[PDB]
């Protein structure tokens, strides 16, 4: 028998719901969604981490003229200073007064760091829905993990479980992001190619472990200090040390809907948006005949304590006259009063007590324990 | 170091205590031995070792 | 030293297996049964695993021009020269070692394996197998070229080292043999000959026990009695032709075999260029196919609307070119781009 | 990834003079399956010692095939294309 | 989807990375009684 219904798509939030198979007891099944993940496909563009400007030492041509070359290297840079008489401890570095030239040249590669501080960029699309419930199914909890595209079917204890699809399409992540560490940016990143200086993605590596990277760091080489051996350069500070200090808050901390964001892999979970269907495809062995079940007379119902909150502030004592020993399902025919309990054993005349939610002050509610209803007076306190 | 089992000992997989020539003294030995080492990842360096014979009595 | 002498066939022997054809439709318990037939290399060679061993005598020793059989209770050599695979007609073997053979087949519905033993007695084993492997690029050609378009293909590589690839070893079951058992006057003889034997009888007393000694049956006839060799000392191929050794559980080894898949280059031929002549928004050409040639074509617009056929011997095209561009693609020929003017 | 799978088959446990067990096992399409009134015969007879009361247990399951490597087709899911160019210009006499 | 393929279709064996060690198989996998007086595994299965 296929059972149908449709909760909020809200964790952490038991929900009762009556299976009424035709001539069959009818069976009380407990859902809970312990965590709902939107797993986006990713697909990275880029890296980007703090640049490293590669300086050797200069070349300080005595008594010649020094030349520059274009050498194939991110923001290489390249100047010969004339009249230049440089001086070392024991006195000057050239024989020549005049004549002299320093070749000063540096370019930008990847930092030491890169490998274990960086940032990714991410071209982020169409999100799989996946869903892991709790069904308290036969007196025993079932955890049921399924996409929640409503066309996964997933059998647990012989019972077929299809969720979804989702009432809601939304995700807390837009068409670009960036990653780094445990925190995920909804960032409208430069391409690759196309970084500004001291800005995120001043440099851009498009893997790791790529060995040709991308620079625009406004490296300038200067003029170097009278009778000083040394390469002074004017260079946007790094864009990546001044992301990391004006990204502000993440998407953990952000997102709507209470969205809970991880990474490895980049995911939202828990946001509470819209509901959720849930087909469950219960088998012929799980169900009783209402022959086979006891049959309830002379029901009463008595309120000795009733609190209205969003927990079970209710208690509810009620008497009954089983015509057999058995197991009962017990649920509220009232929308508004909702019972902890979903099975209970009965025998003969004896009574029952049961957990009760309402948000009432007078509360009047029918509760069905196996095919009998019983009515429920209730004066609920704040 | 990859490390192999023998009933109550653990040996270098490449280095078992049956050699030289492993399968040529003992045969049943030998392969009851490899089949309790058929999920270790140094199952094949087991493998190459035991099913190896140079013997002493031999110039080369 | 002979440190470099690893030998897997040292502790491995060939066998008798299940085969449903051993020639004119009959069932058999055959030296040369098929196990499993390979057919993921596009190239179209097949990698072929019987239950005989190719390039090793009875002795271990490695011999190219040899093979190894099993012969009623013992294995027995044979000569390489002898075996053969076909399927409608004969295959071209490419490689032999072991359990395995690489051969290229004619299409065909069924496959065979045989051999000639020692006694001129030929072996064969035929199973249902549809072979008819798929084209390489976009020519049917029948003899592979020296030069050609260079395309992506997997095949099963020649070499003789055993890597990458495994397959699953455990000890043969008991060999059941009639012979062991002997009518001493009136009773049961067992005669072990240097062997382990597993024996049963449907009579009182010592009637069962592992025995590696000669035993007597008293007051039993010799066809209430069953007798089996043990074989504790070997390994076979886990085969699902051959039972599971009943003393033994879930024991198993592995072992690395010859001829893995690998991805290679395939050379193609590539088409002789038609001759071609124009019209208004129209391109006609006169297409002289050696072979089976794949010609495509599709419009550079919004509407492409892909077209393609087989052409088989000397036909003439009418193809529209629209104002965006036709592209035609004609075999493993490089696209032609046409515009009108 | 997809690729062509492998039925692994072992050597069925031939259980002479007895009754043979399956077991569930957590495999990739686990099929287990007992045969009563088995009789099988080897090249130098029968391989059980009775004649009635033998099981063959015939066990399988589905895994890749060693081609799996070589031989696999990719399902991806596709979103948001960057577009880039790259662009020739005579700018200068020369060609950038 | 992944624990969806068909047998004898696309995706009747899906493996989430080529490394993977766990795969789903829907192959209609079915096994048949020997024949008689034969050591042998008969099945159906949908091809490839």
């Amino acid at each position: 028998y296929e059972h149908v219904t449709v909760i909020p798509n809200t964790v952490g939030v038991p929900y009762k719901t009556l299976v009424n198979r035709p001539g069959y007891s009818p069976m009380v099944l407990e859902m809970e969604l312990l965590s709902v993940t939107l797993e986006p496909t990713l697909s990275l563009d880029y890296i980007t981490c703090e640049y490293k400007t590669v300086i050797p030492s200069p070349y300080v041509k005595c008594c010649g003229t020094a030349e520059c070359k274009d050498k194939n290297l991110p923001d290489y840079s390249c100047k010969v200073f004339t009249g230049v008489y440089p001086f070392m401890w024991g006195g000057a570095y050239c024989f020549c007064d005049a004549e002299n030239t320093q070749l000063s040249e540096a370019h930008v590669e990847k930092s030491e760091s890169c490998k274990t501080e960086f940032a990714s960029a991410y071209r982020a699309h169409t999100a799989s829905a996946s869903a892991k419930l709790r069904v308290l199914y036969q007196g025993n909890n079932i955890t049921v993990t399924a996409y929640a595209n409503g066309d996964h079917a997933v059998t647990v204890k012989d019972a077929k479980f299809i969720v979804g699809p989702m009432s809601s399409a939304w995700t807390p992540f837009d068409n670009k992001i960036v990653v780094y560490k445990g925190d995920v940016y909804n960032m409208d990143y430069p391409p690759f190619g196309a970084g500004r200086p001291g800005q995120f993605g001043d440099i851009q590596s498009r893997t790791p472990e790529s060995k040709d990277v991308y620079a625009n760091t406004q490296l300038v080489l200067q003029r170097p200090a009278a009778g000083t051996v040394h390469v002074p350069y004017s260079q946007a500070p790094s864009g990546f040390k001044y992301w990391l200090k004006e990204r502000g808050a993440s998407l953990q901390h952000t997102a709507p809907f209470g969205c809970q964001i991880a990474t490895n892999p980049v995911r939202a979970v828990n946001c509470a948006v819209g509901n959720m269907p849930i087909s469950i495809d219960i088998p012929e062995a799980a169900f009783t005949r209402v022959v086979d079940a006891p049959s309830l007379t002379d029901m009463s119902c008595e309120v000795p304590a009733c609190t209205h909150s969003s927990d079970f502030g209710g208690v509810a004592i009620i008497k009954y006259a089983a015509s057999k020993k058995g197991k009962c399902a017990v649920h509220s025919m009232t929308n508004a009063v909702t019972i902890r309990e979903a099975e209970i054993e009965v025998e003969g005349n004896s009574q029952l007590q049961i957990s009760f939610s309402t948000a009432l002050a007078s509360a009047e509610f029918r509760v069905q324990v196996c095919s009998t209803q019983v009515h429920c007076a209730a004066e609920c306190h704040p | 170091p990859v490390m192999c089992l023998l009933a109550n000992t653990t040996f270098p997989c490449s280095q078992p205590p049956c050699t030289p020539c492993c399968y040529e003294k003992e045969p049943e030995e030998t392969l009851r031995m490899l089949e309790d080492n058929v999920m270790r990842p140094g199952y094949y360096q087991l493998l190459q070792a035991s099913l190896t014979c140079s013997p002493h009595r031999q110039r080369e | 030293s002979t440190k470099d002498n690893f030998n897997v066939y040292k502790a491995t022997r060939p066998y008798l297996a299940h085969c449903p054809d051993c020639g004119e439709g009959h069932s058999c318990h055959s030296p040369v049964a098929l196990e499993r037939i390979r057919n993921e290399a596009t190239d179209g060679t097949l990698k072929i695993q019987v239950s005989l061993q190719i390039g090793i005598k009875t002795d271990d020793s490695h011999d190219w021009t040899k093979l190894r059989y099993m012969d009623n209770h013992m294995p027995a050599d044979a000569e390489r020269a002898g075996l053969f695979v076909r399927t409608s007609a004969p295959c071209t073997i490419t490689g032999t070692m072991g359990h395995f053979i690489l051969a290229r087949c004619p299409k065909g519905e069924t496959l065979t394996v045989g051999f000639t033993d020692s006694r001129k007695i030929s072996h064969s084993c035929t199973h249902p197998f549809h072979h008819d492997p798929p084209v390489i690029g976009r020519e049917k050609f029948h003899s592979r070229p020296q030069h050609g378009k260079e395309l992506p293909c997997s095949t099963y590589v020649q070499s003789t080292a055993a890597t990458t690839e495994e397959i699953e070893v455990h000890m043969p079951p008991d060999t059941p043999d009639r012979t062991l058992m002997s009518q001493q006057s009136g009773n049961v003889k067992i005669t072990v000959n240097g062997q382990t034997v597993r024996y049963k009888c449907n009579c009182g007393g010592s009637n069962e026990g592992l025995t590696t000694t000669d035993k007597v049956i008293n007051n039993c006839k010799v066809d209430q009695c069953h007798a089996a060799v043990t074989n504790h000392k070997k390994w076979q191929y886990n085969s699902p032709l051959v039972p599971r050794n009943a003393e033994l559980g879930d024991r198993k080894g592995k072992i690395h075999i010859p001829f893995p898949l690998a991805n290679v280059t395939c050379r193609v031929p590539k088409a002789r260029n038609p001759t071609v002549t124009y019209g208004k928004n129209q391109v006609i050409m006169l297409l002289y196919p050696d072979h089976p040639t794949l010609l495509s074509y599709r419009n550079m617009g919004e509407e492409p609307n892909y077209q393609e056929e087989w052409v088989m011997h000397k036909k003439e095209v009418v193809l529209t070119v629209p104002t965006e561009g036709l592209e035609v693609t004609w075999g493993n020929n490089e696209p032609y781009k046409y515009w009108p003017q």
